[PDB]
């Protein structure tokens, strides 16, 4: 479209920033898409939530149902619960959309956690990027609380119990402020008339806006501080080796977006999540047996379950037990964003870093991370006590005490094992550096001796033994077939062979192109 | 350069742009050096059938959404079982169509777009001293020229006023 | 603050030919290298697939809002009619009595009371509503709902001259 | 803060984009702040709306008031009206905040209209900036509809009448689609149960988001396509003459922001706007006399009032009167964004332009704009028929016919007068270019002749008459005192004089600096 392109060029003349953005190089490691997963989940959340806002009515006034769902006719409920039932049963395709919304929220949280694990273990938070780590931590906290406020909207029995217990009766117990916070937030005592509209406003407008601003800032910082990379053949602290945006990277990103949307649609159509009609409207007098929150608050619930009853009563006052949960939660949320500064104070290393570390080269940090993950898993499993004790025949008090003791003895055990495992991996790497790659072939050496036919990775000395290499922070091959050793199948389709000339030509050109890629990337 | 930048072929222009940006693309290679073979036709046909499936089941999604019994019919007299399949069908058509499109795209990128390697010339670290000195001089002169440093009363009254308003 | 004047050196217009030629070469090579131009079947199947997906998705997105204005939902004495043709003055069982009740503005028992022809002089006007004595006064919740739905109907009010 | 600044510089090294943005030059004309006014109004709107969302409940369920406002106790109302009453009477400082919100909306609309008038009359929409004109037009439409949806939220009698009439019964009358649109939007017939929540979602989330994106794009385009300027001494099509951002421009912008916030606070505290309690809750059976929407929809109302009753009845169908209002409003909204292309097709001028035009140099466009403004004023005054006929004793039918005829005879009269006025101004400029500036002094010239002592603006010939200058698109002085002719008052304070040395020194240095500024800007 020559005329339109030229007229855009005389009116705006970008032609240089477009060239500067079309030539940007991005590294290609499978581990660098765990943030794209969360970004795409957030986009899907935005779209489905904008759809949902056209049918939801966030009031707490009481009505009688008089709808299509018969086992609930004549029951008195709030207006939000009725609006959610109307979305579920009386809009063509509404149940599908809210199920997609909930599944996308779950995938958002899970992808954020996996991305954080990557960032922590590879060491991508060092000198140039502590602030980007901090922004990520804030994003994590906001996502947690946004999901909570979200699933507490269509007030039914489970959401009501969660709200009541956690919000009302942990805010009510804080030492001095306490009830003042409770009355500022609820407008009075727990079941009010302004709670659900306030949560609705917080959930559709404020927190999404803050999250959008922080995500923009995060991606800008990642764009202008170029990406990190793993050590390798042609990689230095001064260059980025990968593919340009122009033909390839946008294509791969868009295809990944479409595949994630496909997975979300499939599992939002085939699996059922939050069937609010099986529950009832919230009433302060009735309860059920499974009262768990979504899996990103289960650690908070488990911590409240397995913490012993230690209260303090002094003059005319009372400090209850959930205060402990409050300070522990706050301590976790404060220890997460302040980790890079702690590590740089303790190790005393303040240099710029653009090459990542393999998790096996840093045993102490890997052990710390494994200990934290074990602690989190214990806290999460201690939240499904009832389900575990019912399905697997175990006592309930037994599960409580198992959690209460594991909380102390599992983290150090995991630390010890992880340290020893990292050093074992290092030794296994050094052995294949010193000798060659084991091929698995045995010989008998006419004077009855068995050898195993190693294969060298570099030069050899006078008597056939390879000269040992030096470690360079890059992974080493361990299987002979990963190196081209046994390959080149036929060149048919699946049941009929091709000609021999075609097979020879294709094999030979493929070999040539492989060798040229190798020789080109070495030499730079 | 010159005005004689024309009469220059495509690859010299591309390498010139790359060197202007600091990018140095090494090892660009087509995927099918030999001409038409049966392997190329097979790969093209395989890439195409996925997109055909995606389009077919997008159409199936449209038809299902338009003509399927969707209203709540649950009871124990007329066991519907047609209403219990209304949301699974929406999901099964929608997700599978878009998944097929994504898989076709990935295959096309893996088997037809040429393979490449590039290098980017980070240029990290502190700025060149030129820019640091110039910008710090600009900031310092904008501050000292206002003479606000030797005006104590104005500054302190301004501070107290803004603080009280806030 | 000191007084100043400055000059900025716009540099407007088209780009230098260097950048135009380089960026157009980059775009053209990225397009010709994929060989997509001589692959007709892939391109056309891709187009039809994306078009079908987009159409189905948009139809499913905008399909929950659409309602038929002419489906018979209102029960009357000749079957069921559309909403836009019933009024609340429409008889329901072929010969029911519908009074011309007037509003009193109070909620002890009557928000609506019947009327007699002598309750008006030769220069008066009054608003009236359909009564249907089976609605009763506003004591119970059922009759209160019936009455509050009578009071809010956009075709109910009538002027009596 | 040397340590912190340097560590920011080794982590980010901007140091060159900051210098590139601290040296940007902006022209200084009083007319270039009419967009800042609208921007600051929008910011205040955002803040006050975020405050308001914490107390509003958008439901349409019925309740009995039972509040503090006594003349409404026992009245049955919706939940939105009760929430608005609770904001007004039971939150400390809520009435003040919603009054600020409404006044800021009004100022937003007025500032947008004045800015559009400037852009149109100075010709700042030519070749490089048609798209920026288009974005501005879209912003105007969105602002209109956003304000409408906003003041229709606390459903009282007036807002209900406005909704009913305009929205319901103009959407209901469209030729073929019509009732389908009505039922898709309201969920059924007019008074529904999903209208107010849907308007709430549209008003706090969607339209503000679209407006924010469009404002960002607008300001980006203005930043990267540098500002225009008026012709003058040292101004060319290739440079920008003004002040740098660094000390001055940010200071002036911030001070203007504070002054606008001050004006809005004052008039939101001292003047009353939308007293919803004097009205009642909306009920379809009662009405009042004013009616009237806010002043940016009054033209739509007036057009509906003064358009004659022309309907068409053919086979089994009906085309009512408000269809005419629909097509005329669409035609206006389509003719606004497509004006630059019309003018470039009609005049045949396709060149780049960076210097503005004085409205007196383009008589035809100025006449067109004056005609459009006269049409708008007629339509707006035809909307307050009742108020005008009541306060000023005029018949009502008389005002209807006055509007109906003015709609045809006022625009052309205004066109004619504006054309002649522009040419008169041009001639007045040419006269002071040919001769000098009239001083107003009379002499008697001993043979009884009266002359008037002109004052030349340039060189003079042999016999004392000035040689005529050439017009250069810049304004010319007309009063002798605007040139330094009678100046230099005393240098006291107000009641006590200073020393003579101080007076002489200050006068003399001031004169020197003035002369140096002049001589410097000429020579470049
Ligand atoms: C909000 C919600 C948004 C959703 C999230 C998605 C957005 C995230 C951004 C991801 C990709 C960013 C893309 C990008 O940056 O390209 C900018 C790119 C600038 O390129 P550049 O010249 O290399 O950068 C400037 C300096 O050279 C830079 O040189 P440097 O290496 O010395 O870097 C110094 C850097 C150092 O400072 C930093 O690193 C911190 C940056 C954080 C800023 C806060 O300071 C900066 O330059 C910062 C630039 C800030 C601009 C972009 C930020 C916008 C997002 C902010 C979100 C809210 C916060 O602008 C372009 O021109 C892109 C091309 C598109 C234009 C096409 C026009 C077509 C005609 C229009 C038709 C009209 C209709
Ligand atoms: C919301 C708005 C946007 C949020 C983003 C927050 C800004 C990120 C920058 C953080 C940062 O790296 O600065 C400290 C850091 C201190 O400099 P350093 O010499 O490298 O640190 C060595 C010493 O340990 C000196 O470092 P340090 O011991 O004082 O730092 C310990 C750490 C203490 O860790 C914390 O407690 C984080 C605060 C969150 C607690 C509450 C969480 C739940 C809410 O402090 C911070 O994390 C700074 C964050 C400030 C509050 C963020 C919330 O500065 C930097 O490394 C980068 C320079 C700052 C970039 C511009 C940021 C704009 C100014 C902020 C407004
Ligand atoms: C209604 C109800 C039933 C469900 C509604 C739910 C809702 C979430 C619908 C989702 C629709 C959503 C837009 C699906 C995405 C479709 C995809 C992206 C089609 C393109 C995939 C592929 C075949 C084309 C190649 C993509 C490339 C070439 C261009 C597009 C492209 C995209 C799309 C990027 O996101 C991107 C991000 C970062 C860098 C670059 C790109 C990029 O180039
Ligand atoms: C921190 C957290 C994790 C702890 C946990 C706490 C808790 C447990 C979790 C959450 C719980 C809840 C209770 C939290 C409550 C959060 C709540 C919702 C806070 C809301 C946030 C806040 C109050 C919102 C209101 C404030 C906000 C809306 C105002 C910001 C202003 C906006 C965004 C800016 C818009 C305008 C912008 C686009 C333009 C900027 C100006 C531009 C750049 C310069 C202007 C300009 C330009 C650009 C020209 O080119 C120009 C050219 C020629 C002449 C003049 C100009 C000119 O003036
Ligand atoms: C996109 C277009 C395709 C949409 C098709 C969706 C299928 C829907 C369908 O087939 O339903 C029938 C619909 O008949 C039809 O042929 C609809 C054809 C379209 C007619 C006119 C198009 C509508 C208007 C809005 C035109 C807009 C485009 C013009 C541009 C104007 C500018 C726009 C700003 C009516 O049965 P109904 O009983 O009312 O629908 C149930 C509910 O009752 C029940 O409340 C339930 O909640 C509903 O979900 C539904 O189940
Ligand atoms: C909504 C939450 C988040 C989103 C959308 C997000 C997204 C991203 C993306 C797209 C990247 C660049 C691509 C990549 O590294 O794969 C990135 C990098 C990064 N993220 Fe996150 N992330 C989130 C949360 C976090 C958390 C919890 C942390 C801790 C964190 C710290 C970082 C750091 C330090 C980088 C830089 C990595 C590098 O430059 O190699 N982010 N993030
Ligand atoms: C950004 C992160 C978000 C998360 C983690 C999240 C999470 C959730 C979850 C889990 C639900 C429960 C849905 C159900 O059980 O049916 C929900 C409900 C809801 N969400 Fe979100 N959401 C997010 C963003 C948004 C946004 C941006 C909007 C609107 C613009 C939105 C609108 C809604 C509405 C209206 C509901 C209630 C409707 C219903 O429950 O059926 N959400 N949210
Ligand atoms: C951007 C342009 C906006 C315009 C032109 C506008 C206009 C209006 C107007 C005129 C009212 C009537 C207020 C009254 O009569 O008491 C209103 C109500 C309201 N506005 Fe806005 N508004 C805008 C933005 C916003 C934003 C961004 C928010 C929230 C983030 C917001 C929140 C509200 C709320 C909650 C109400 C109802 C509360 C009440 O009526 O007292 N508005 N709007
Ligand atoms: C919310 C709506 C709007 C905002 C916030 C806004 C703001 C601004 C600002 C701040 C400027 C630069 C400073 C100035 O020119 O005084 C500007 C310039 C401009 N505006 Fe608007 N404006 C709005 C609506 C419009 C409309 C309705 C039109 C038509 C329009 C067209 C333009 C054009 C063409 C310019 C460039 C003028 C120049 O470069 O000299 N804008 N606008
Ligand atoms: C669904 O079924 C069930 C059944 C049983 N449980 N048991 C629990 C614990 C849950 C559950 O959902 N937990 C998630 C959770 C936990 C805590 C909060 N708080 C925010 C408010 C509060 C607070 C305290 C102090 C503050 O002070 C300061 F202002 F920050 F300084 C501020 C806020 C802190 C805790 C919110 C959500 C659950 C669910
Ligand atoms: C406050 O008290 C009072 C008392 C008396 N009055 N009298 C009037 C006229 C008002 C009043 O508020 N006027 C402002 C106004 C006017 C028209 C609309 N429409 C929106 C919907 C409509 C429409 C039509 C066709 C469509 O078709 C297609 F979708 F475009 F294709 C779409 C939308 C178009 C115009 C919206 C606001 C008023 C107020």
């Amino acid at each position: 479209l020559a005329r339109q392109a030229e007229d855009i060029d005389t009116r705006y003349h970008p032609s240089a920033a477009l060239r500067r953005q079309l030539n940007k190089v991005f590294p290609t490691h499978w581990s660098f898409l765990l943030g794209e997963i969360a970004l795409y989940s957030f986009v899907v959340l935005l779209i489905t939530g904008v759809y949902l806002t056209l049918f939801f009515d966030p009031s707490m006034v009481d009505v009688t149902y008089n709808g299509v769902y018969q086992p609930l006719r004549g029951v008195e409920m709030s207006r939000a619960y009725q609006s959610a039932l109307d979305i579920s049963f009386e809009v063509r395709g509404g149940l599908f959309v809210r199920q997609i919304h909930h599944w996308a929220a779950l995938m958002f949280a899970a992808a954020i956690m996996v991305h954080l694990a990557r960032i922590f273990f590879t060491g991508a938070f060092r000198r140039p990027r502590e602030t980007n780590w901090v922004i990520g931590s804030l994003l994590l906290i906001l996502a947690m609380f946004e999901g909570y406020f979200g699933y507490s909207l269509p007030d039914d029995l489970l959401s009501g119990l969660g709200l009541r217990a956690a919000l009302s009766s942990i805010t009510l117990g804080m030492p001095v402020i306490g009830t003042w916070l409770h009355w500022a937030l609820f407008g009075g005592d727990f079941p009010g008339t302004i709670l659900i509209p306030r949560l609705y406003a917080l959930h559709i407008l404020l927190l999404p806006g803050i999250i959008l601003a922080l995500i923009g800032l995060h991606l800008a910082l990642v764009w202008f501080q170029k990406h990190t990379q793993f050590p390798g053949p042609g990689r230095t602290e001064h260059n980025v080796v990968g593919v340009r945006v122009m033909p390839v990277f946008a294509f791969k990103s868009g295809a990944f977006f479409a595949a994630i949307v496909g997975v979300l649609g499939l599992m939002g159509g085939l699996l059922q999540i939050n069937p609010i009609w099986n529950l009832g409207p919230y009433k302060p007098s009735q309860v059920s047996a499974g009262s768990q929150p979504d899996f990103y608050m289960m650690w908070t619930e488990g911590l409240a379950r397995i913490w012993p009853p230690w209260e303090f009563y002094f003059w005319h006052h009372t400090i209850p037990a959930p205060v402990w949960v409050a300070v522990i939660m706050g301590l976790v949320f404060v220890l997460l964003p302040a980790y890079p500064f702690l590590e740089k104070r303790f190790t005393g290393d303040y240099a710029h870093h653009n090459l990542l570390q393999r998790p096996r080269d840093v045993p102490v940090r890997t052990a710390i991370g494994a200990m934290a993950i074990a602690f989190y898993m214990v806290l999460t499993l201690a939240a499904m006590n009832d389900i575990i004790a019912l399905k697997f025949h175990i006592s309930l008090n037994a599960t409580t005490w198992i959690g209460r003791i594991g909380m102390v003895i599992l983290p150090p055990f995991v630390y010890f094992i992880t340290y020893r495992w990292c050093i074992g991996l290092q030794r296994s790497d050094r052995s294949v550096l010193e000798h060659g790659v084991e091929t698995g072939i045995i010989k008998r050496l006419p004077h009855g001796a068995y050898i195993e036919l190693h294969q060298p990775l570099g030069p050899v000395d006078e008597h056939g033994h390879p000269i040992p290499l030096q470690y360079q922070g890059a992974p080493l091959p361990k299987r002979m077939n990963k190196l081209g050793s046994a390959g080149s199948p036929g060149s048919g389709s699946f049941l009929f062979a091709d000609s021999a000339a075609e097979d020879a030509a294709l094999r030979e050109a493929g070999h040539a192109a492989e060798q040229r890629a190798l020789a080109a990337l070495r030499e730079h | 350069d010159e005005a004689a930048l024309a009469a220059m072929s495509n690859q010299e222009l591309l390498a010139l742009g790359g060197k202007l940006d600091g990018v140095r693309i090494a090892y660009k290679e087509p995927r099918w050096p030999v001409e038409g073979t049966k392997a190329e036709k097979r790969a093209e046909r395989s890439v195409a059938v996925w997109l055909l499936l995606g389009g077919v089941f997008g159409l199936a999604l449209l038809l299902i959404f338009l003509f399927w019994p969707w209203e709540f019919k649950a009871a124990d007299g007329e066991s519907d079982f047609i209403y219990s399949l209304t949301t699974p069908l929406y999901g099964l058509t929608f997700g599978l169509s878009i998944l097929s499109i994504a898989i076709g795209a990935v295959l096309y990128q893996k088997r037809f777009i040429p393979e490449e390697i590039s290098i980017q010339e980070r240029h990290d670290g502190a700025s060149r001293e030129i820019d640091r000195k110039t910008v710090v001089a600009n900031l310092t002169d904008a501050f000292e020229g206002s003479t606000i440093r030797r005006r104590k009363l104005i500054g302190l009254s301004f501070g107290v006023g803004m603080g009280a308003f806030g | 603050i000191p007084e100043e004047i400055s000059i900025q050196e716009r540099h407007d217009g088209a780009s230098r030919e260097i950048d135009r030629k380089t960026v157009v070469a980059n775009l053209t090579d990225a397009f010709e290298g994929s060989t997509i131009r001589r692959r007709k079947l892939i391109g056309l199947s891709f187009g039809v697939g994306m078009g079908a997906f987009g159409l189905g998705t948009l139809v499913a997105f905008a399909g929950g809002l659409i309602k038929n204005p002419w489906k018979p939902v209102v029960p009357t004495a000749e079957g069921k009619k559309a909403v836009l043709w019933t009024s609340g003055w429409t008889p329901r069982y072929q010969g029911e009595t519908i009074y011309l009740a007037r509003a009193t503005g109070t909620e002890d028992g009557p928000p609506f009371i019947k009327m007699r022809p002598e309750d008006m002089d030769a220069g008066g006007m009054e608003t009236v509503f359909p009564w249907r004595e089976s609605d009763g006064d506003g004591t119970t919740v059922e009759s209160h709902h019936k009455l509050q739905e009578i009071a809010m109907g956009i075709r109910n009010p009538v002027m009596l001259i």
